């Protein structure tokens, strides 16, 4: 429980305040959430406008609070399609000061247009699985089912 | 590494 008690302490003190997806070419926010999708043990749902599939790049912005210090806060994200892994991403934030609020921005580039999946094939069939870690320590795993509308 | 979305 030693590492498990610490993971629980971090999770209990951790909150996603807000998150945005922004078209990096226009600067326009496409999608905004205020729900804490770090919360495990529930299948979250998100509806995103299907025009996100035509973006060359999307700026992802997350604002999070952490009571607990983290040495090397990072995310692993798997994109599952009808239960099959299509892409896996790794994002590193690094040191988190205890009881800080933090904005974390990442630019996610689109595959060439010819490789992008159609909205009608994707919608309802995509799960994003996010593992939140401090270094080696798994703090939380959350799942979000994506609809393209 | 690019996304397919
Ligand atoms: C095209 C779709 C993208 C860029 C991913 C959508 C993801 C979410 C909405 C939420 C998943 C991420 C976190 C919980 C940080």
């Amino acid at each position: 429980s030693a590492k498990d008690e610490r993971a629980r302490e971090i999770l209990r003190g951790f909150k996603l305040n807000w998150m945005n997806l922004r078209d990096a070419e226009t600067g326009k926010i496409l999608w905004q959430g205020t729900e804490d999708l770090s919360v495990p043990g529930v299948e979250h749902e998100a509806r995103v406008p299907k025009k996100i599939l035509k973006c060359k790049a999307v700026s992802r912005e997350l604002n999070f609070s952490s009571t607990e210090q983290m040495e090397k806060f990072r995310l692993e994200q798997k994109v599952y399609f009808k239960g099959q892994c299509l892409e896996e991403w790794f994002f590193e934030f690094g040191f988190v000061i205890p009881n800080s609020t933090n904005t974390w921005q990442s630019l996610i580039e689109a595959a060439p247009e010819s490789q992008m999946m159609p909205a009608s094939v994707l919608t309802g069939n995509v799960i994003i699985e996010t593992k939140f870690f401090d270094d080696d320590l798994l703090v939380s795993t959350s799942r979000v089912r994506l609809f393209y509308v | 590494s690019k996304t397919k979305c």
